[PDB]
């Protein structure tokens, strides 16, 4: 019976000097003014940003403000500074404490399509009985990209894992790797291994592939 | 007021996690004191709180597993989490919660938000044994212009591994991805770099992989196949 806090949007893409606005909605009314906001930079603990719906603790600049009541609350940053790009959480304390899921504020830049590369498993690894096929998406923006694995046209599901870098400090792009893992026996049953990439920067999806056992 | 925390780091499933937080520059009697965790890449979850007289409130989903305690003479408070599983892997924070107030007609604790916060302690729960990685080449293919190559660093435990290229002399265009936790309980990552395709015949690329927990060091030269 906890109060569930839902933030929107999940991600804000903005530039310094622009306004950020984060919403926090509750599954039940928050009593009195019992809502707080936090900012969290990577590798750091969260930092109290707003309390009592709209109050700033000492040291919080006045570009941060909060509003709302009941089930609907808002955090806003009037004009973003570079240090403001971080994850922001709401928290209620009218009931047993709960947090929103967080809203990431990232740097907005022009769309950049990913450069795609596919890597077959090495002979050495195959000797050990496992095949890792790696697909690389390099230096793209926005972060939203879809990688599908298609093995002889068959759409794979449940046998891949992805990893994404944090936004680059110099060009504000992201990079992503997808790794398809099969046993050696399964790997040798197929021919075409294809990595299909969907991204806003691409006029149509990009497919990179290789035929097993060939140069 | 400043908080310092410490405790276990690596645990195996079914163990008891124990952590302690020390308060400096203030007394425990003025506030409720909380524990809050954050699984890697996830959000924040309140665990429970305790005040100076030992009164406690718990996250209802964790209440049966949580034991909180307070040492008023040392100005410390502690968290015990029993029967840990891999799902308990998280950074655990201690934090000062709401103050105790004495109003004319009412006394108790109010404004239960969190300030300040401890620096956090990463606790990892796993049944895996310490294991160094295997390093495999991600070979460059074959106008063009740009080529990609890398190293796959597979099946190690625990975190972390470091990767450099050419003993640190190659940094531009390198991406070393965050590790992923495989279903086996072992970690895996890749480190890639983009290079001019024209120089593939005369340039050498070596990834330097170091796994301090297993005292492992591997240099892998990555060549076209």
């Amino acid at each position: 019976h906890e109060i569930v806090l839902t933030q929107s949007p999940g991600t804000l893409s903005l530039s310094p000097g622009e306004r950020a606005t984060v919403s926090c909605r509750a599954s039940q009314s928050v009593s009195a003014s019992n809502l707080a906001w936090y900012q969290q930079k990577p590798g750091q603990a969260p930092r109290l940003l707003i309390y009592g719906v709209s109050s700033r603790p000492t040291g919080i600049p006045d570009r941060f403000s909060g509003s709302g009541s009941g089930t609907d609350f808002t955090l806003t940053v009037s004009r973003l500074e570079p240090e403001d790009f971080a994850v922001y959480y709401c928290q209620q304390y009218g009931s047993s404490p709960t947090f929103g899921q967080g809203t990431k504020v990232e740097i907005k830049r022009t769309v950049a399509a990913p450069s795609v590369f596919i890597f077959p498993p090495s002979d050495e690894q195959l000797k050990s009985g496992t095949a890792s096929v790696v697909c690389l998406l390099n230096n793209f923006y926005p972060r939203e990209a879809k990688v599908q694995w298609k093995v002889d046209n068959a759409l794979q599901s449940g046998n891949s894992q992805e990893s994404v870098t944090e936004q680059d400090s110099k060009d504000s792009t992201y990079s992503l790797s997808s790794t398809l893992t099969l046993s050696k026996a399964d790997y040798e049953k197929h021919k075409v291994y294809a990595c299909e990439v969907t991204h806003q920067g691409l006029s149509s999806p990009v497919t990179k592939s290789f035929n097993r056992g060939e140069c | 007021v400043q908080l310092q925390q410490w405790g276990a780091g690596l645990l195996k499933p079914s163990e008891t996690l124990s952590l302690t937080c020390a308060v400096y520059g203030g007394s425990l009697s003025g506030n409720f004191w909380s524990w809050i965790r954050q699984p890697p890449g996830k959000g924040l979850e309140w665990i429970g709180e305790i005040n100076h007289s030992g009164e406690t409130n718990h996250n209802p989903s964790l209440k049966r597993r949580v034991t909180l305690s307070v040492d008023t003479s040392k100005n410390q408070f502690s968290l015990k989490l029993s029967s840990v599983t891999a799902a308990d892997t998280a950074v655990y924070y201690c934090a000062r919660g709401g103050p105790k107030v004495y109003y004319e007609y009412w006394s108790g604790y109010v404004n239960n938000c969190f300030d300040p916060w401890g620096q956090g302690t990463l606790v990892t729960v796993s049944s895996a044994s310490t294991k160094g990685p295997s390093v495999f080449p991600l070979a460059p293919s074959s106008s063009g212009g740009t080529a990609a190559l890398g190293c796959l660093v597979k099946d190690y435990f625990p975190e972390p591994v470091t990767v450099s290229w050419n003993s640190g002399a190659l940094t531009s265009g390198v991406h070393t991805f965050p590790a992923v936790l495989q279903s086996s309980g072992l970690y895996s990552l890749s480190s890639v770099v983009t290079v001019p395709s024209s120089s593939l015949g005369t340039q050498t690329y070596i990834c330097n992989v170091n796994h301090k927990p297993s005292n492992t060091k591997v240099d892998k030269r990555v060549e076209p196949k």
